């Protein structure tokens, strides 16, 4: 009342469900002027709402082909390799920080998108060398970030009072387990765009650029149970699986391969094209 | 192996006419334009028109236009070029090319004199 | 379009590096063709489109031209004729003449 | 009726006679942060027409054999007027954008452009060329400020994909015969609410030339690029003395 | 206790098979949710979004690999010559590699339903022209001439103020599905040939540029599924990371 | 009266039919996925909305 000044869109889309694709109705010729389904213009930065009906005779047809495959709960429950941890190092544990794109395989999927919440499911296929297998008495110990990390065979941190650990024989089925959201923030990101701290940042602290520390989950490791030597050597093998996903803003994949764990530097000198040539544009 | 064969000289009165031919053997004689170039003894070459044997239509020069009139046999595979009200401007050498772009392959040539 | 090729009764010498220029009028966009005639015969298309060369002529012709001024140039003399230039642009034209010593 | 558009916020208002339509980035308006997904317990600030107004950066040059532009947001506006104030007194801020980008030819030119919006770009260097050793960009390319860098090599964009699956993010183009500005409206997108503002860029803007400008010789040859900012619902928190970087 | 029988499938890892399993943490709760915008639900509304066709590969493209987006098209001096071809399978390896349609299709075995190609033309605005452009069913080459290749499904297109065309290509099959083709007995699934051909010239006036080029894309329809996940032949790691 | 619900996606699940076995919510198993897509705002997100026999820049 005495200011008139401070007394002060809408939502675009809606969401629905399709369990299977669209049905094709029956059309005809249609000779006439004004409306062109065939023209679109693609400088407005959508796609072409064109459909067959409108540009050939079609039948009808009723399709029941299910959309179930696509759903990104269906594309990512599968597993796949994330590491190998080998101690031939030398007398005992083996202390071994969590970092997971390590491998093409898996590191090419996740980055499809930007962000993505969820929930793995870990599993330890550990042998020896050659694939043998011997009896021999095992502990995985995770050490959250922060906890004092092991440094001998014997040390005091193997006491595991409140950390989590698997005490597992060589001979037995593999150990699987299952690990919640631990994130600070609300989802993890596989592309940070920025600097961790404050500060001038100089030439020697360049390699702070793009390490997001919500993505840091402490290290992860292992060791022989017995304080005297065992004769045998070990290499051990872990596979994540990922449930209850939820993934937001897609990107472009990849085509240039890898070269380091933290940054998507590529090789310079042979820029790979993404298709394959050939000699004529007319005879294919 | 494409061949283009003219005929042989003419002796001709001014105020006559005289039917020069140009015949094609080696290749497909529809589909592909006739060209007549003309070229006075001393002096470079001058174009005539062009005709194209799979309908009849036929283009000219500004010049030659009611001087030179283009037909072409397309069984016979030939094609005549009549000239007509002859004077001694006209005692030249005919060529007869073909491609409708850049003249790929030249007849041998028929010298034609008046007087 | 007027074709010039304003250089004619040029002086080579059995291996002299001779080149020969022609111009255009109105723009023509590359589409040139450049005709050696001997005496008494039929001339022969040496090449088509300014730069690309027919089979059988051996590859001592050359030509080229930027925007206007078209050129065609021989390297090992003997090769002496009349040369012309035709453009196909708009209707066929063709050129002055060059004859070689 | 579709061509002619006017956008008018603040005190400044853009005019365009030919345009498409206007592109809302994942269908979502920019608004505030709802008391739910709020986390910190001081009172925010607003300031309704100083920092809610069109910006307009530098003008580049269009060549023949151009590679590309980029900018990254919100560095460009951390050393421009009011807002260039608020974001360095403040700790948190949060604010979507929308972006303006103009070029015009006449209608004896050729050519297009391709305007996009890559959320969380993450440069990388070509690792020496050989591969070998790992260097990593420096200050003055992960964050160029209002003028922006070059891509040196833009059939990668600098990172290694490709250009061709680029148009699955928000984008528009600038075909020279059809329009001559491209408008994209983009919401707040981060995993927190709010966030720093003078180490974190959220999403960095690109433009590059697909089919290459070509004129007949004569015409004129310098065609300049511009473009244009606003930010849309500013907020800041967290009061301190002023830190530049 | 209960008296219980082991059958065989015992002691077994089967990546694919989901199941309960022991957790390590008692009485956690993670960090709630906040309102991201962009969130997908499935991979087929990403394989709507149109991206840029790769139809000019060459071999001499190699080295400048920015001409590899724009095919050109100029005046001609023959009436009916061809522009481009190429074939209509986003599954081989062809100009389909560039688009998101051809690395999701990847992923996967087996495809359905039908596509669509929308051209662009970035040429000045004085320019005119009009083109045919043809989809072939299998059985047979690419077509000699313009009188055959008409008999497909083909649409004409001509430059205006609207400068975006689109050809759809059908869903014409035996199958229900279509494995991914290929050189051999995986001939058998091809799609056909698209190519694009001159209806009239390229019509400029005095002062404009005498070369325009086109820009390919293409995206899926609504009838698009796809099924039989598997892996992919598009990356290597031939050494170690890092 | 339910057990210790802590999983990744509870505010817009995929389905309710998820065996459990233990008292924590995120060790369940994955069931089947919803059906649902929203396919419009990344296809055509455009602030005048366009039809397909209407001329796109009229
Ligand atoms: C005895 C059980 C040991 C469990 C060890 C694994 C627990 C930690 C799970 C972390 C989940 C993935 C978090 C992010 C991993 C990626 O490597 C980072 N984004 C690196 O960029």
């Amino acid at each position: 009342d005495p200011i008139a000044d401070m007394i002060d869109n809408r939502s675009l889309t809606a969401l629905q469900v399709l369990p299977t694709a669209a049905n094709t109705e029956a059309s005809s010729h249609r000779l006439g002027t004004g409306v062109v389904p065939a023209l679109q213009a693609a400088e407005t930065g959508a796609s072409s709402n064109a459909s067959d009906k409108n540009l050939i005779e079609t039948r009808c047809v009723l399709n029941h082909h299910s959309t179930q495959e696509t759903a990104i709960g269906n594309f990512f429950s599968r597993a796949g390799l994330v590491s190998i941890i080998t101690m031939p190092n030398t007398d005992g544990y083996v202390n071994w920080d969590i970092d997971l794109m390590g491998y093409a395989q898996l590191r090419r999927k996740c980055e499809l998108f930007t962000y993505m919440r969820f929930d793995a499911e870990f599993t330890f296929v550990v042998a020896k060398p050659n694939g043998v297998l011997v009896p021999q008495l095992l502990q995985y110990m995770y050490v959250p970030p922060g906890a004092p990390k092991p440094t001998s065979r014997d040390s005091f941190a193997w006491q595991t009072a409140t950390n989590p650990s698997v005490f597992v024989k060589m001979t037995d089925p593999p150990a699987q387990v299952s690990v919640p959201f631990m994130s600070p923030a609300s989802a993890y990101q596989w592309f940070y765009d920025g600097y961790p701290t404050f500060g001038e940042h100089l030439q020697a602290n360049d390699l702070d650029y793009g390490q997001c520390p919500n993505n840091m989950m402490g290290t992860f490791s292992i060791r022989t149970v017995g304080t005297e030597k065992s004769p045998h050597s070990i290499t051990l093998r872990v596979y994540m699986r990922i449930k209850h996903v939820r993934a937001w803003i897609p990107r472009p994949l990849r085509n240039q391969p890898y070269l380091f764990k933290t940054n998507p530097n590529y090789k310079g000198n042979d820029i790979k094209c993404t298709s394959t040539s050939r000699d004529k544009i007319t005879t294919l | 192996q494409v061949q283009l064969q003219q005929s042989g000289p003419e002796l001709v009165k001014p105020g006559a006419s005289v039917k020069i031919s140009c015949k094609a053997s080696g290749y497909e004689f529809s589909r592909s334009w006739m060209n007549w170039v003309k070229q006075r003894p001393g002096q470079g070459l001058e174009w005539i028109g062009r005709i194209y044997p799979g309908d009849g239509d036929t283009n000219y020069n500004g010049k030659f236009r009611d001087k030179a009139t283009l037909t072409a046999d397309k069984s016979s595979s030939t094609a005549y070029m009549q000239l007509s009200r002859l004077t001694s401007v006209d005692s030249a050498v005919y060529f007869c090319a073909r491609r409708r772009g850049y003249f790929d392959v030249w007849g041998a040539g028929t010298t034609v004199t008046v007087s | 379009i007027q074709m010039t090729q304003s250089s004619s009764y040029l002086s080579v010498s059995l291996g002299g590096r001779v080149t020969i220029t022609c111009k255009a009028s109105d723009h023509i966009n590359n589409w040139l063709a450049w005709y050696q005639q001997k005496p008494g015969n039929a001339p022969r298309l040496l090449i088509s489109g300014a730069t690309s060369l027919e089979t059988g002529i051996p590859s001592r012709f050359s030509g080229s031209g930027s925007g206007k001024d078209y050129t065609l140039s021989i390297t090992s003399l003997q090769d002496v004729g009349t040369y012309y230039c035709q453009q196909y642009w708009s209707t066929p034209t063709f050129g002055g003449g060059t004859k070689l010593e | 009726s579709d061509r002619v558009a006017q956008l008018t916020i603040g005190n400044s208002t853009i005019t365009t006679q030919e345009a498409a339509n206007i592109v809302i980035a994942y269908g979502e308006w920019p608004e505030y942060c709802p008391d739910t997904d709020a986390t910190a317990v001081d009172k925010p600030t607003r300031p309704d027409v100083s920092v809610n107004r069109f910006f307009t950066l530098d003008t580049k040059s269009w060549a023949k054999d151009s590679k590309g532009w980029y900018w990254k947001f919100p560095d460009v506006l951390t050393e421009v007027g009011v807002f260039g104030q608020n974001a360095q007194f403040h700790y948190l801020y949060r604010s979507g954008f929308c972006v303006h980008v103009q070029c015009n030819a006449s209608k004896f030119h050729q050519g297009a452009l391709l305007v996009a919006v890559l959320p969380e770009y993450v440069l990388g260097t070509i690792a020496g060329g050989t591969g070998n050793e790992n260097s990593h960009p420096p200050y003055a390319t992960t964050q160029p400020g209002q003028v922006g860098a070059v891509l040196t090599h833009p059939y990668v964009l600098d990172a290694g994909i490709p250009l061709s699956q680029l148009t699955v993010c928000p984008h528009q183009w600038i075909n020279l015969r059809t329009n001559n500005c491209a408008t994209i409206i983009v919401p707040y997108m981060n995993t927190v609410p709010f966030d720093s503002a003078l180490n974190h860029c959220n999403f960095g803007l690109l433009v590059i030339p697909v089919v290459p400008l070509d004129f007949n010789a004569g015409a004129t040859s310098e065609i300049p690029i511009t473009v244009t900012i606003a930010p849309m619902c500013a907020e800041f928190a967290g009061l301190r003395q002023a830190v530049k970087q | 206790g209960i008296p219980t029988e082991l059958k065989p499938g015992t002691n077994q890892f089967l990546t694919t098979d989901d199941g309960v399993s022991a957790p390590i943490l008692p009485g956690f709760h993670p960090t709630p949710p906040i309102h991201i915008p962009g969130e997908v639900h499935n991979l087929l509304e990403i394989c709507r979004v149109e991206t840029i066709l790769e139809v000019n590969n060459l071999k001499t493209n190699e080295t400048t690999p920015m001409q590899r987006l724009c095919f050109p098209v100029s005046v001609q001096s023959k009436t009916g010559e061809l522009c481009a071809a190429f074939r209509a399978d986003p599954g081989r390896d062809g100009p389909w590699q560039s688009t998101i349609l051809g690395q999701l299709c990847r992923y996967y075995t087996q495809w359905s339903g039908s596509l669509e190609v929308t051209f662009m033309f970035a040429g000045s605005f004085m320019a005119t022209g009009k083109m045919l452009i043809a989809y072939t069913p299998p059985g047979g080459n690419v077509p000699a001439d313009r009188i055959t290749a008409m008999l497909g499904t083909h649409v004409i297109w001509d430059f205006g103020l609207q400068s975006s065309v689109t050809l759809v290509v059908p869903w014409i099959s035996n199958t229900h599905y279509r494995a991914h083709a290929r050189a051999g007995y995986f001939d058998y699934y091809t799609t056909g040939i698209i190519t694009i051909w001159y209806q009239t010239n390229y019509v400029v006036p005095i002062g404009a540029p005498t070369t325009a080029y086109i820009v390919a894309l293409a995206a899926a329809q609504d009838n698009f599924t796809m099924k039989l996940c598997k892996d992919t032949e598009d990356i290597e790691q031939t050494a170690n990371i890092q | 009266s339910h057990e210790n619900s802590n999983s990744a996606s509870e505010g817009s699940t995929i389905n309710y039919t998820t065996i459990n076995y233990y008292k924590d919510a995120y060790a369940a198993s994955a069931g089947r996925q919803d059906m649902s897509q929203d396919p419009k705002k990344f296809t055509d997100p455009v602030m005048d909305v366009i039809h397909e026999m209407a001329p796109p820049l009229k």
